[PDB]
């Protein structure tokens, strides 16, 4: 029940993401605003999606565009490293 | 999925902005849609202790329509509290003085009779015409279909449509008209 | 103008719109193709966590691995013992789901659980409504309980 | 169509009129409505049918010219009033004799208005639970129309 | 809900009556040994 | 786009015996699975409508076939 | 004064159309009744309360087996409004000592002598 | 296009029956948002605190008195004023120190 | 004509259920709520009032 970044502290997640994408020779992502609500009020909701080659890789929610954009980076990283929430459960079945 | 705890909670419980158009609609049917969203009964995560309402914006409240002879038969009553302070007014008269009172009164009656009702009414924004402040417009997320279907007038039929409908009788040529 | 023709009017046609269902012959071919794809996904093991709906005791529980369940009666199983839940109504993954009518076949799905604790409930007060109620005309009800931990959910390519 | 012209010397000239579309779907029908199988399937919203029986100034035509039977004549007459009151016939307004102008008041939107708006009294004392006074909606003459609802239409609101 | 339809197909009105869902055993040991019969 | 009575009734006619408590869990926590069930209930409703309007002996719907037990 | 009443005999003489509707041949009459109580005896006269106890119909929605003989039928007529009667049916024959432990009664009124809880296939 | 629900918002539903007819198979892949349906981020001019301070601007009388301050707060968050007043010591001492947490 | 009309109404009535059958056969135990005269009058008379449309 522990999320990755709760056990590992990473500042500037976007910077780490850029380097990782370079290693696999992928283009830098393009940030865009997928969904929006209540922008002018004091309780706004933002969805920001990182698009690569006009193809969606990750989407994240946040209170502000900067916060939401940073959230999208963490979602992307988790998928790359295969530490997603819906990943295969660990295996204690083996008696050996 | 795979969000952090706080953004996940923030997204689920966020409040949405909706738009309704009241031209030629009956006020009662408009209230049913508005009451549903004000309470939050459109969300599968609804609970009476969770304060999950949304904002509703209605326009053209001046152009509502009443079926039958309700304009002349529906009376609104109020009392000042002083002897002789009982006033009864018909629907048409009230609509003349205040262009928003009829729609607001319908929505007020359909909400639950408790303290949260008055918090809900703070999220209801009514405009008598098609003009909205710029800040409110930026907030909107969606528009909802009108409950009633507006019949067409004769002048709005295209020439082809009149031709398509058959003729049922022919007046004798020896008729004055 | 053919016989039994009515000019279009407000009440001429029903408010609802009739629909045309797809033809049976082509649909069966499409059904077989869909089943083939899903079976390959199971065979290649392209899935993550699985969740199942299991009928146990007299209740239905949505379940997943590592979950804790509380049963409000004694079971006759020792602590630390493994069991198999045999009435499963639904198994699902990220991209596909399987529904029984009303139960899935034994081959498809296997769910195993373990007995962790055997306990009793906290005291519950029952006090019937009667004239001259009094404070001592009261009963305390405590029931036995057991706790199960769900261990694994498995599927096999036998659709 | 005969128009009287005053040039005093006056004369009336007859002109041609368009004829009914051929091939009635249900011949042997005595009234025009029956001939086209429209007995119970028209309402106030159907201006295209209703307009055909209307004078240029919104009046109803006499039965002898139209040929409608008594039952259909009453129905069409009632539906026309509701169409006028609902603002569905904008080009059939009354004629202003010399200097009369439309009252220029705001127009309240209506539909399904049984009575003349002028002469209806307000309901000052409404009733209690099952003694409530009812507000009529629609016309009784159209009761037998085809209904696509589970239960009959609610006339009293 | 659905009581009348169930009876038409010959089943019980209440799905908690006779049938496989209710009558069949709810569990068995991981080894394969059958469980003791349920009291109901 | 479904009303509550239509959704619940048609699932029963497909021999699905999920109770109301578990259905709420799927809607909140399994949005894609809930949508799949929504289509299934809608289709069975359409099959019933077709069988009603068409009269005489006609083939029954694909999803309108009832498995039997003995 | 409210008192016991006697039903006219004509009520129990059927008509040809009834035989078609309910599907019972006026010959080869069935032998065993299935009776269930579907209403309550409160607010009913005491004679009806006593008969319901004689016929064993104390619990509602539980079937009881009775003989289709005139003496029993005389009692059933008294409480006709509180009960439902269905004729028994034995498609696979009467149960034997071998099959006594495998019977199961369906809602249709059929006492099958084999119950496997498996799809018919 | 056998599915009776449009496939354009949440997922694509494909429903099939097995040959024996005892199981129903569901295939529901997710739908991604098209690029043509997105907007660019407004990079030219943000912490939520900064938004609040602009909203709760202190202009006149320096720190306002209770009443006027509460009326400002109610407008920003679309509530009534009654929400914002404090309570007495009886209610504050009943409150739990350590309420339970689920996960 | 009135008597002839009454006979016509009884013969052509489309209601399967009539007051007479239910009262005589005590369906529902309806006789708990009725008077002896109801069997004779068959629901056409109530107090001193005659019902002209009751069949
Ligand atoms: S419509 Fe044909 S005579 Fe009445």
């Amino acid at each position: 029940g522990k999320e990755l970044f709760e056990m590992w502290t990473v500042v500037n997640p976007m910077g780490l993401l850029v380097e990782e994408l370079k290693k696999r020779n992928i283009s830098a992502p393009e940030s865009r605003l997928t969904r929006q609500s209540g922008s002018t009020t004091a309780l706004p909701l933002y969805f920001v999606g990182l698009y690569c080659d006009r193809k969606l890789i990750a989407e994240g929610p946040g209170e502000t565009v900067l916060v939401a954009e940073e959230e999208a980076a963490r979602v992307a990283l988790r998928k790359l490293y295969g530490f997603t929430e819906n990943r295969r459960p660990w295996d204690y079945s083996k008696p050996k | 999925s795979s969000f952090s705890r706080a953004p996940q909670q923030w997204a689920t419980f966020a409040r949405m902005w909706y738009l309704l158009d009241g031209k030629m609609q009956p006020p009662g049917k408009l209230a049913v849609i508005a009451s549903n969203k004000l309470q939050g009964l459109n969300k599968p995560v609804y609970h009476q202790l969770s304060d999950c309402g949304d904002h509703v914006v209605i326009i053209n409240t001046r152009h509502i329509a009443f079926s039958g002879n309700k304009w002349e038969q529906k009376v609104y009553s109020s009392h000042t509290g002083y002897p002789g302070g009982f006033r009864q007014v018909t629907a048409a008269q009230l609509h003349r003085k205040d262009p928003v009172a009829i729609v607001k009164l319908a929505i007020y009656g359909m909400l639950p009779k408790n303290l949260h009702r008055r918090t809900m009414m703070q999220r209801l924004h009514l405009f008598p015409d098609e003009d909205i402040p710029e800040d409110i417009l930026k907030n909107l997320v969606e528009e909802l279909p009108q409950p009633r279907r507006v019949p067409k007038r004769l002048d709005e039929y295209t020439q082809e449509e009149i031709e398509a409908f058959p003729r049922v009788w022919t007046p004798p040529d020896d008729f004055r008209m | 103008y053919p016989q039994g023709y009515v000019p279009k009017t407000s009440l001429s046609s029903p408010p609802w719109q009739e629909v045309v269902l797809p033809d049976p012959v082509e649909e069966t071919r499409h059904h077989a193709e869909v089943v083939k794809r899903v079976n390959e996904l199971i065979a290649t093991g392209q899935y993550g966590r699985l969740f199942a709906v299991v009928h146990f005791a007299s209740h239905q529980w949505k379940v997943t691995a590592e979950d804790l369940i509380l049963i409000e009666n004694e079971l006759d199983i020792k602590c630390g013992e493994r069991i198999r839940l045999e009435k499963v109504l639904l198994v699902g993954a990220d991209n596909f789901t399987l529904l029984g009518k009303p139960l899935l076949r034994k081959e498809l799905v296997r769910v195993e659980a373990t007995v962790i604790e055997k306990t009793e409930s906290w005291p519950k007060i029952n006090m019937k409504f009667r004239k001259r109620k009094n404070f001592r005309k009261k009963k305390i009800i405590v029931n036995p309980q057991t706790i199960l931990r769900i261990n694994t959910i498995e599927i096999a390519p036998r659709l | 169509l005969r128009e009287v012209v005053k040039i005093t010397v006056i004369e009336g000239r007859i002109t041609e009129t368009p004829k009914a579309t051929p091939d009635p779907p249900n011949p042997s029908g005595q009234c025009p409505i029956c001939r086209w199988n429209l007995k119970h399937k028209y309402t106030y919203e159907d201006v295209l049918l209703l307009s055909q029986f209307i004078r240029p100034y919104g009046g109803m035509l006499p039965r002898r010219v139209t040929g409608l039977c008594r039952e259909e004549h009453r129905k069409i007459e009632e539906c026309v009033k509701m169409a006028h009151r609902a603002g569905l016939l904008p080009n059939h307004r009354p004629q202003l004799p010399e200097g009369c102008l439309p009252k220029d008041k705001p127009k309240l939107n209506r539909y399904l208005t049984r009575w003349a708006p002028k002469s209806v009294k307000p309901i000052y004392k409404k009733g209690h639970r099952w003694n409530k006074v009812g507000m009529a909606v629609g016309s009784p003459l159209l009761k037998d129309n085809v209904c696509y609802s589970r239960r009959p239409l609610k006339m009293m609101h | 809900a659905g009581g009348q339809w169930r009876l038409q197909q010959g089943l019980a009105a209440n799905p908690s009556g006779y049938g496989p869902l209710t009558e069949l055993p709810d569990w068995s040991f991981a080894d394969g040994r059958p469980a003791p019969p349920m009291k109901g | 786009g479904l009303k509550y009575p239509a959704f619940i009734v048609n699932l029963i006619k497909c021999q699905v015996e999920l109770n109301r408590k578990v259905l709420v869990d799927l809607a909140i926590y399994e949005p894609k699975t809930f949508k799949s069930l929504a289509a299934l209930a809608k289709r069975r409703q359409q099959e019933g409508f077709a069988a009603a309007l068409g009269d005489g002996k006609e083939p029954e719907g694909i999803f309108s076939r009832v498995v039997q037990y003995h | 004064k409210f008192t016991k009443s006697r039903i006219p005999d004509k009520v129990f003489q059927p008509k040809p159309e009834d035989h078609e509707k309910y599907g019972g041949d006026p010959q080869n009459p069935h032998k065993l009744h299935i009776v269930t109580r579907i209403r309550s005896t409160k607010r009913r006269p005491y004679w009806e309360k006593d008969t319901i106890k004689m016929l064993g119909l104390q619990k509602a929605h539980s079937p009881q087996i009775h003989k289709n003989i005139p003496s029993v039928n005389a009692k059933l007529k008294v409480v006709k409004h509180l009960i439902r009667i269905q004729p028994l049916k034995l498609p696979q024959g009467l149960p034997t000592e071998e099959t006594m432990s495998s019977t199961c009664l369906k809602s249709t009124g059929e006492l099958v002598v084999q119950w496997h809880l498996k799809p018919v296939e | 296009t056998y599915s009776s629900l449009p496939d354009d918002y949440n997922c694509q539903v494909d429903l099939a029956l097995t040959a024996d007819g005892r199981t129903i198979v569901c295939y529901h892949p997710s739908v991604d948002i098209p690029y043509e349906h997105t907007k660019p981020i407004p990079q030219p001019d943000e912490t939520h605190e900064q938004i609040l301070k602009a909203k709760l601007e202190v202009r006149k009388s320096k720190q306002l008195e209770q009443g006027p301050m509460i009326e400002q707060l109610s407008k920003v968050f679309y509530t009534t004023k009654h929400r914002w007043y404090p309570h007495g010591q009886y209610h504050n001492r009943r409150k739990k120190l350590n309420p339970p947490r689920d996960r | 004509r009135m008597h002839q009309n009454q006979r016509e109404r009884e013969l052509n009535n489309q209601n399967p259920w009539t007051f007479e059958h239910i009262a005589t056969a005590n369906m529902f135990g309806i006789r708990k709520f009725l008077s002896p005269y109801d069997l004779t009058q068959k629901g056409r008379y109530w107090g001193k009032f005659y019902m002209p449309k009751r069949v």
